[PDB]
């Protein structure tokens, strides 16, 4: 379990694994951890699985809610702003869940991390999960504030490669998601193990 | 005064429920429109001044993607009731992941306004029956769906039905133009010729708003384009 | 005069009348029928259309596939009793996985219905409810009254214009017994005749009807199935 | 229950007003006549006693004058008995604001604090409002030296002089005529006080007994209140005994 | 553990606050804010449980804008502490007790520049300077050494990097980069932020 | 909660238009053996019936509520009684409950019932597992007689009241050896097309001409 | 408690609790505003004191926020409970959100409470009629008027209180273009729309204006006198 | 669950107009402060010589130095001794002292004003005299069915209060020895009250430093020498 | 003292194939070591195109069961329609979820014909989540049947071998033969085994029997 998003001027780029697993036994490799929530707003998963999947579709009401309300496009910040609140109530009662808010608005493509006690960051490169530790070192050598979208993927695919190669728990297949003005488009779903033999030689 | 709400007739009516379908034939002309390739509604603004802006004003919003809305009377009444619909069309999808039908939207509304009471209840409840005449339309897996709804609260699946005060002689005339097929540009004909004819003003983009929905194209609220488009072309 | 006012003021007659205007409610709308023979019943409702633009208002309610009934009366005052009915069958299906049976449960309607009755402040429920059922001792025809009163009946007729009815119901009710699933709608149908004036009579649009049997289930027709059923009967 | 015994002060006149305020305003003006000033070096407040017997004693401070806190005070005009519900209601707003900020409450923030609950039962409740009117005096840090008069009905205003309660259409126009603005401080505005108790009660020759004064002024960064003197207050009307003759 | 400073000069106000906010091994936002802004001439510093900080933040931030609006001006920089104190001790032995160690500095026309001390346990003290965490160790004995109740605001800033330096030495954790400001009868004024390249 | 008057194992057994049911008469408090007389079965309405294991305390409070219960469709008349599958779905659901309020009711039941010719046996738990069996067992019982009782169902699925009720004098045979809590007292409780029949306190022959083989 | 219906219908149809709600506040004092370009000036008039009250409490030109300002003109009981329950709503907004509040949004939430109000057991309706007034996003200013029925509208030039209808006609009339160009066009035809209800009120004309990102700013009188020197 | 007090035209109060309309209706009390003590006399009025005097007595103690009387409806009396009592009880939890008269009079009449307000209960048609010692300093107040509590050196109610008034207005003077005082209020009452006048009839207690203590009939009629 | 909850194993396996959805569990109930009875159907229809069967502690799948029939009962007589596989899935999601500080221990698998006529899978976990899946297993023998699923089904792990979409004769092969397997080796699989078969025209359910110990 590994997820790993980043800010720069074209917009974010989100990388995720596709393996959740129980213990040390893998329940499914296949497993989606990016969530939808809005054409424009897209969520993440780490952590509990099901209280990503719970809160995210919460806040997806809460999105139309006030689109059904104002018709404004709720500010990104103002998304984790509400996700903050409504994770404050039940603070203490066991909740723990890791995620990320990405979206596109007037300010630009913001950035927000979400803790389980309601810590809300913003800033320009993020990681989380388990092996997140690898995601680090091998994304800050080297960077250029301007990606070109292409090594921008290759920086994120390179990323999840070795990032999943040392963690037993990060692994499965590759999920790349880049962000744009109107809405976000999901790049690729790949094998991480095929990837090892263009890096490898 | 010397009276009760719940207070039944010799002839067995309610006072208060009699003079609110009474009190709606003040409102604002209004009407729905059901056809085999959408859902029509029209309502006229009333603008009493041109300070007051008809763009703020809408008596037409948007539930959900399917259904929309309509108003005449008191303006706040409905405002009250969309306010809640809303929210429990927002809880269909939170748990069942779909859309609400367009009979689950006014089985929610029909509840809501069968709830008025006064005694034995909590301080939050409405007293008083809404003014209100509701028309909500929407177009789903079923096809296109328009309901009726007067202050009794009752809901029926009808072609189009007239509300406001030209509601008389405008039900008795939507009967006699739509038949059969008719579809959306040619609802939208017959519906601006009884409308201009039954109002004061001349038809005008900002003095009525109108707004449809299709299968293919969810609730779309025609702007100063297809507003002025549709006027000339009646 | 001043006695009107409300339900716990009794006339000097000992009669309520609020309790009183609130069976001539009953009496100002649509006119439905219901009869049981010894293995089906059948509720006929009459649809009634305010206008002909406008289609025509559902007289019939879907309780349980054992229960159903017809509302005649003040249109939404059905809605809360029928969330309720709904509510109290679920229940009853949640924790016994039994049916609840037809005597029981308009014992407990009548209940509900009575309550609001002698406390100020809450208005009596203005609509009636005929509601049928079948069980292990058969089929159910029940109607029930604003004053929370429910009989058993064989075969009833309320709301305007029902005398004609109730007067073809009385001298055919030895047929109703022995007749057969198609004969019990034919006279079912030829009982609501009664009901309307001599100008319009019946028609397969805004007539429908409902019926459940012994391994039948309680279902509802409208247009389609109903045509084959009115057409081929004398008049 | 019996609504043919309910009055319903929530609804409207035909003319658009209410009912029991209109008529509560009539019954402050039945009560005694009572007047204030705000001078530049304090707060001046007078009252009469309406009251009048051999056997009265009045063992407490003053009849019509009380003590909100410190910082402040306030005169009465109006239904006695509701006057000490409204006097303990603003002992605890003010006693609840310093446990917060732990200062003393400015006096705009105590007055308009009880005109809400004094209004909130003509909003709803089905309780019968208040017939009191209640003056206030007092010292805050910004504003300073304030003069308040209140409504029934729930609305105020700010005053540099006024008068409550009888007399009050023939007291209120001969404070204007000789009020100086920023000018006339205690001591000399203090005979006028005298001079219109004079006037406004219709019986001659007025009595120190009948009247009572009480001032409050801040001195040395310290909030000072005092009730006057009644054997000075005589000395205070000796001066006005030997006004008309000179 | 995340480092907060203050200092109170005669005419002035000094405050630091360390930018970064991490978890486990890593540095989440090296660069983010701590210093929230209560009102014009007075500022709040927090520190402490990530979420606490945060939260609890915008419960006296918002309830002081309420004031203002009301009786037209902004509370005293002492009913400031008090209004953070009582609140934070009503919800000290609620079902939520917060984790957080503020320091609360602020200014008034005649009390001057004010600075006050609370602990996680709500309890308030007015001190000249105060400091949070571990890092206080290794910094309020070197100013107890070098302070004067005369000292300027220029020399301030100047003696604090002697203060600061030694988290960079012999401290373990890193903290790069510190955040500074000031504040006067004029009002709030932001200074450089200390960075070692 | 508390050691509280636990009881022993309860057995029961399908058979042609009947069930069989049998439970020993002792209460137990701890290892003490204290209660030697207590009545386990009840006999509800005509056609079903109803015993327990574990704490006997809560059981009574529970046994009673079954009896206000089966008032309320006496008093209509309506010419219907509960079904043995009825009160076993409010017996599941009503012991369901008080494990989401951390009070459980501690026990074990079984319910006889016959219907129409089908004769329904049915088993519950504390935590609100249930099943149906031809036959159940409770405790060790299930342990002891539950391979017994299959052992006899492979060759012998249909059974009468002969040999299913003489079966059952067998199993409790073994339930004094290797079971230490039971007792000599025992009911047996058949409900057939007549309705409930509760036989009175009965005992068991057995044989321990295994501690005179020790020698040999 | 106190629970019955207040607000019952007619024979007629009409509101009678409602209609003589509406007739209080035309009894009140004139209020006025209007919505400028590139700012919002709010004004009312003020009865004239004779050398007594204090213009701290008198001032009917109150500010929710530094975004919106309002004022009112009705009876002043009901307006200060507004004023504060409003503001409430402003940091409630902030607090729960970290954007700044909305005109359109506040005001909604506003004229809900006196729709609240009528249709609760034992409450009562407004005698009062607000104009909330502010800055949106962007610096787009917008101006709404409630009502004690709880709907509420938009206008680009209003008046409400006595003569309300008669200072609308001259707004109908003379508002153009030409209204509401500059700061002090704006300013000059909240004066003038004052001028048609004023009996020999000369000085009583107060007036407020907010400029941007600036809050609410009051007239000074002498101000306020440079504005109303020029009439002719 | 409504308050039937409403504002006359002219101001008024109408149902706490008639409220001491019927306290004025009742039997006559009087009271008097002179020296160290105060003095309370009331006239008890049986139907018929087959009621117990000694039964229910209409003077009653409320804590050790405080006392009251009344004139009025007897059963609204009854609500007021109750609530007197558990009041100076509470008092007496939180300051751990006696209840000094200044105090318990105010909320007590507090009682009365909740009930000319809340909705749903009549307001009460007693009034109150009460009688304390605290600190040296005798305290006789005067109550009213509305709430208002007065101070009075002597005062008058019930029946004949005025020529009661009238008699206090001359037979009251100062430094009055309170046994003086006593034989001065039964001379007030001699003119209201007719017939025979006896101990048992006539109820009188009083108040001082050693505390509020009533009178039995056998020194009543040692009293009643004049 | 007191367990909220008991791991009574048995297992479910459902696939689902392109325009079917095959569901097979054992009837094997057990407590820990001790077993129950033998006739114990996981699987539990609830409309025509849905059948769900529920692996884990048996007492909380009867609770969901009947909270389930109640919402869908409700459903219809007040929404005139049924539930479609793909709603009922975000329903008990959120029903699960409601109880989230009292867990239910079960592993849920809805299986049935989706609004296009394909087979549908949908797993669940005690804490709620859910996701979309061709095969899906549960249990105890869940972790041992992997291999099996991610050979015939996945196709994984071979040279150069033809991909072939499953097939209903290879699935009654594969389905049973793994749990043929897994009855041998784990031990809280076995004594029978039920197949539930929903088709555009209904369920079509058939017994077959596994090895008695």
């Amino acid at each position: 379990t590994t997820t790993l998003a980043f800010k720069f001027q074209h917009g974010v780029i989100v990388a995720v694994d596709s393996r959740a697993s129980a213990g040390n036994y893998i329940a499914t490799l296949k497993v989606n951890k990016v969530i939808e929530i809005n054409p424009y707003l897209l969520g993440t998963m780490s952590g509990c699985a099901a209280d990503c999947l719970y809160w995210e579709r919460l806040l997806a009401k809460e999105c139309r809610l006030y689109y059904l309300r104002n018709g404004e496009r709720i500010s990104v910040s103002a998304a984790s702003k509400l996700l903050s609140n409504m994770m404050c109530q039940y603070r203490g009662m066991g909740l723990s869940m890791g995620s990320m808010i990405c979206g596109w608005d007037k300010k630009g493509p913001g950035l927000y991390y979400v803790d389980e006690n309601g810590t809300r960051l913003s800033g320009n490169m993020f990681s989380t999960g388990s092996g997140n530790s690898h995601a680090y070192g091998v994304m800050d050598s080297g960077y250029r504030p301007d990606l070109s979208i292409e090594e921008a993927y290759d920086l994120g695919r390179r990323a999840i490669v070795h990032a999943t190669h040392r963690d037993s728990y990060s692994g499965g297949v590759v999920n790349m998601y880049h962000m744009k003005e109107d809405g976000w488009v999901k790049v690729e779903s790949t094998d991480v193990s095929d990837l090892m033999h263009q890096y490898r030689e | 005064y010397d009276r009760g709400v719940n207070t039944f007739s010799p002839e067995g009516r309610l006072f208060q429920v009699e003079y609110a379908i009474e009190a709606i034939k003040l409102g604002s002309t209004a009407i729905g429109i059901q056809t085999s390739e959408g859902v029509c509604l029209a309502v006229e603004k009333r603008i009493t001044s041109p300070l007051m802006e008809p763009s703020s004003i809408e008596k037409i919003v948007e539930i959900d993607a399917h259904i929309g809305c309509a108003m005449s009377g008191l303006i706040a009444d409905a405002k009250t009731l969309i306010d809640k619909a809303r929210v429990e069309t927002q809880n269909h999808w939170f748990t069942y992941n779909e859309t609400m039908t367009v009979e689950s939207v006014t089985q929610a509304v029909s509840n809501l306004a069968l709830q008025f009471g006064e005694e034995d209840a909590d301080p939050g409840a409405m007293s008083r029956p809404f003014g209100v005449a509701l028309l909500f339309g929407g177009v789903d897996e079923k096809g296109p769906q328009l309901f009726h709804m007067d202050p009794s609260g009752t809901f029926v699946q009808c072609d189009a039905r007239a509300i406001g005060s030209a509601s008389e002689g405008a039900q008795s005339s939507l009967q006699e133009v739509y038949h059969k097929s008719m579809t959306l540009k040619e609802a939208i004909k017959s519906s601006l010729i009884i409308l201009k004819q039954v109002m004061e003003e001349k038809l005008n983009a900002t003095n009525i708003e109108l707004a449809t929905v299709q299968p293919g194209q969810n609730f779309h609220m025609f702007t100063k384009e297809e507003l002025e488009e549709v006027i000339k072309d009646i | 005069n001043q006695y009107d006012n409300d339900v716990t003021v009794w006339s000097p007659q000992g009669r309520i009348h609020q309790i009183e205007y609130a069976m001539e409610a009953v009496k100002q709308g649509s006119a439905t029928v219901g009869l049981k023979s010894k293995t089906h019943a059948v509720l006929v409702a009459l649809k009634r259309a305010q206008s002909e633009l406008a289609a025509h208002q559902k007289k019939i309610l879907h309780v349980d596939n054992h229960i159903g009934i017809s509302i005649a009366g003040l249109t939404a005052d059905a809605r809360l009793l029928c969330n309720f009915m709904r509510q109290e069958c679920l229940d009853s299906r949640f924790v016994f996985d039994r049916p609840l049976p037809v005597s029981r449960l308009v014992s407990l309607i009548g209940s509900k219905t009575q309550i609001p009755t002698q406390r100020y402040g809450r208005r009596p429920y203005g609509v009636g409810l005929l509601i049928a059922g079948y069980d292990d001792m058969g089929p159910h025809i029940f109607q029930t009254c604003p004053s929370a009163n429910y009989f058993d009946c064989r075969a009833m007729s309320i709301g305007a214009r029902s005398q004609s009815a109730r007067t073809y119901l009385e001298r055919h009710m030895s047929e109703f017994m022995e007749c057969n699933l198609n004969e019990l709608v034919k006279h079912g149908l030829r009982a609501l005749r009664e009901t309307l004036p001599a100008e319009q009579d019946l028609t397969t649009k805004n007539v429908s009807i409902g019926i459940v049997g012994k391994d039948l289930e309680f279902t509802i027709y409208d247009d389609d199935d109903v045509s084959p059923f009115l057409e081929g009967l004398e008049e | 229950m019996s609504r043919r015994y309910d009055s319903r002060t929530t609804i409207f006149s035909p003319e658009g007003r209410l009912y029991q305020v209109e008529y509560a305003m009539e019954a402050i003006g039945h009560a005694g006549t009572c007047l204030g000033i705000l001078a530049n070096d304090g707060v001046l407040l007078a009252a009469e006693r309406r009251n009048i017997h051999k056997l009265l004693d009045e063992v407490f401070f003053s009849e019509k004058i009380y003590k909100l806190n410190e910082d402040m005070a306030c005169s009465v005009a109006g239904i006695t008995s509701d006057a000490n519900v409204l006097t303990n209601e603003l002992r605890l707003i003010a006693q609840r604001y310093l446990l917060q900020y732990q200062e003393p409450i400015p006096c705009e923030q105590l007055v308009t604090a009880l005109c809400d609950i004094k209004q909130a039962y003509t909003q709803f409740g089905g309780k019968r409002p208040f017939g009191v009117s209640l003056l206030y005096i007092g010292w805050d840090k910004h504003y300073g030296f304030q003069l308040y008069q209140s409504d029934p009905s729930g609305n105020y205003g700010g005053w540099k002089a006024t008068c409550i309660g009888n007399n009050s259409a023939a007291a209120v126009s001969m404070l204007k005529q000789d009020y100086k603005e920023g000018e006339m401080t205690l001591k000399s505005a203090l005979a006028l006080a005298i001079k219109v108790l004079n006037k406004t009660m219709d019986v001659s020759k007025l009595s120190a007994e009948k009247v009572e004064i009480a001032t409050l002024t801040r001195e040395n960064g310290k909030t000072v209140i005092r009730v006057l003197k009644q054997k000075e207050v005589e000395q205070l009307i000796k001066k006005h005994e030997e006004e008309e003759a000179k | 553990m995340e480092y907060l400073i203050g200092i109170q000069g005669p005419d002035y106000v000094l405050v630091a606050s360390d930018r970064v906010a991490a978890s486990n091994i890593v540095q989440m936002k090296d660069d983010h804010d701590k210093m929230f802004k209560m009102s014009e001439k007075i500022l709040l510093l927090c520190v402490g449980e990530a979420g606490d900080t945060v939260q609890f933040a915008e419960y006296i931030q918002k309830n002081v804008q309420l004031y203002k609006m009301r009786n037209g001006y902004e509370l005293s920089p002492t009913a400031a502490a008090n209004f953070t104190r009582r609140n934070l001790a009503d919800y000290l032995r609620s079902r939520t007790p917060y984790h957080v160690n503020l320091l609360l500095a602020g200014y008034d026309e005649h009390e001057g520049p004010a600075l006050y001390y609370m602990d996680y346990l709500a309890a308030l003290a007015k001190a000249p300077f105060a400091a949070h965490g571990y890092g206080a160790f290794l910094t309020l004995s070197i100013l107890d050494r070098y302070y004067t109740p005369t000292i300027s605001r220029e020399k301030a800033v100047e003696l604090l990097r002697k203060c600061l330096e030694e988290l960079q030495k012999r401290f373990i954790l890193n903290l790069p980069t510190f955040s500074v400001r000031i504040i006067d009868r004029n009002g709030i004024h932001d200074l450089d932020n200390i960075s070692f390249p | 909660q508390n050691p509280m008057v636990t009881g022993t194992s309860v057995l029961g057994l399908k058979f042609e238009g009947g069930v069989v049911i049998a439970a020993d008469m002792l209460g137990s408090y701890g290892s003490l053996a204290r209660f030697r007389n207590i009545s386990r079965i009840m006999r509800v309405n005509n056609s079903t019936m109803l015993g327990a294991s574990g704490d006997y305390a809560d059981f009574q409070y529970l046994k009673q509520v079954l009896g206000q219960m089966v008032i309320d469709e006496e008093l209509l008349g309506d010419g219907h009684s509960y079904s043995p599958k009825a009160i076993h779905s409010w017996l599941t659901r009503a012991m369901y409950s008080r494990r989401s309020k951390m009070n459980p009711l501690w026990n074990t039941m079984v319910i006889g019932g016959y219907a129409d010719g089908e004769s329904f046996l049915g088993y519950v738990d504390m935590l609100g597992v249930a099943y149906e069996a031809p036959s159940l067992a409770t405790g060790y019982g299930a342990y002891l007689a539950q391979p017994l009782l299959r052992e006899v169902l492979e060759k012998q699925p249909v059974l009468s009241q002969t040999e299913a009720r003489e079966l059952v004098e067998r199993c409790m045979r073994v339930l004094y050896y290797r079971d230490a809590r039971s007792y000599n007292r025992f009911q047996i409780a058949t409900v057939t097309e007549k309705g409930v029949e509760i036989e009175g306190p009965l005992s068991a022959e057995t044989n321990w001409d295994i501690a005179h083989m020790i020698s040999g | 408690s106190y629970d019955r219906a207040i607000t019952v219908f007619s024979p007629d149809g009409h509101l009678f609790q409602v209609e003589y709600a509406q007739e209080a506040v035309k009894k009140g004092s004139t209020a006025v505003g209007v919505r400028g370009k590139d700012i919002v000036v709010l004004g009312v008039e003020k009865k004239s004191v004779a050398k007594l009250q204090d213009e701290r409490t008198v001032r009917k030109i109150c500010a929710l926020d530094d975004n919106v300002c309002m004022a009112f003109a009705g009876l002043t009981a009901d307006a200060r409970i507004v004023i504060n329950r409003a503001r409430v709503e402003c940091q409630s907004h902030r607090l729960t959100v970290e954007d700044p509040v909305t005109v359109e949004y506040i005001t909604r939430y506003i004229a809900s409470l006196k729709q609240r109000y009528t249709q609760s057991n034992g409450r009562r309706p407004f005698g009062i009629s607000a104009l909330i007034v502010g800055f949106d996003f962007d610096g787009t200013p917008r101006l709404y008027q409630t009502d004690p029925s709880g709907t509420y509208h938009a206008w680009k030039a209003n008046a409400i209180g006595r003569g309300a209808k008669s200072v609308r006609e001259f707004l109908e009339k003379n508002y153009t273009d030409e209204a509401i160009e500059t700061d002090d066009l704006t300013i000059k035809l909240v004066i003038k729309a004052l001028l048609e209800v004023v009996q020999s009120g000369g000085k009583n004309i107060e007036l407020a204006v907010m400029r941007r990102d600036q809050p609410l700013k009051i007239l000074n009188p002498e101000e306020i006198e440079k504005y109303v020197a020029e009439i002719e | 669950s409504f308050s039937l007090t409403t504002f006359s035209p002219s101001g008024k109060l109408v149902q706490i107009e008639y409220a001491l309309a019927a306290v004025a209706g009742g039997a006559p009390s009087v009271g008097i402060k002179a020296a160290n003590g105060v003095v309370l006399a009331t006239e008890k009025k049986q139907k018929s010589i087959l009621y117990d005097e000694r039964s229910v007595h209409k003077v009653e103690p409320i804590t050790k130095h405080i006392g009251l009387v009344y004139s009025g409806m007897g059963p609204d009396y009854r609500v007021l001794v109750h609530r007197a009592r558990k009041l100076a009880q509470q008092y007496y939890l939180v300051y751990q002292e006696p209840i000094p008269t200044a105090q318990l009079v105010q909320r007590v009449a507090s009682v009365m004003q909740e009930y000319t307000q809340s909705g749903g209960v009549r307001p009460f048609g007693v009034s109150l005299l009460i009688c304390g010692w605290n600190e040296g300093r005798p305290y006789l107040f005067q109550s009213d069915p509305s709430g208002a509590y007065f101070a009075w050196k002597a005062t008058a109610m019930g029946k004949n209060y005025v020529n009661g008034k009238t008699f206090l207005e001359k037979r009251y003077n100062e430094d009055l020895e309170l046994e003086d005082a006593i034989h001065t209020a039964i001379l007030t009452l001699k003119e209201s009250f007719e017939g025979q006048m006896t101990e048992d009839n006539i109820e009188v207690g009083i108040c001082n430093e050693a505390g509020f203590r009533r009178l039995t009939p056998t020194e009543v009629k040692d009293y009643l020498a004049a | 003292r007191f367990s909220p909850y008991a791991f009574n194993g048995g297992t479910v396996l459902a696939i689902a194939g392109e325009d079917f959805s095959i569901v097979a569990s054992d009837t094997r109930l057990s407590e820990g070591f001790s077993i129950h009875t033998r006739d114990s159907p996981k699987c539990y229809k609830l409309t025509d195109k849905t059948v769900i069967g529920c692996s884990g502690f048996h007492g909380d799948c009867l609770t969901l069961t009947k909270i389930i029939e109640a919402r869908l009962k409700m459903y219809k007589h007040s929404n005139n329609k049924a539930m479609t596989t793909g709603a009922i899935a975000a329903m008990l999601s959120t029903i699960l979820y409601s109880r989230r500080f009292f867990p239910y221990y079960v592993y849920n698998i809805i299986g049935g014909l989706d609004e296009e006529g394909k087979g549908a899978v949908y797993s669940f976990d005690p804490v709620g989540s859910y996701q979309r899946d061709s095969f899906k297993a549960g249990g105890s023998a869940s972790a041992m049947l992997q291999p099996l699923l991610d050979n015939q089904v996945g196709f994984k792990n071979m040279q150069n071998v033809e991909h072939v979409p499953l097939s209903l004769d290879r699935a009654m092969r594969l389905v049973k033969d793994v749990f043929i397997s897994a009855a041998e080796r784990d031990v809280y699989t076995g004594d029978a085994l039920k197949v539930c078969i929903v088709t555009k025209e209904g369920i079509r359910g058939e017994t077959v029997p596994l090895r008695k110990d």
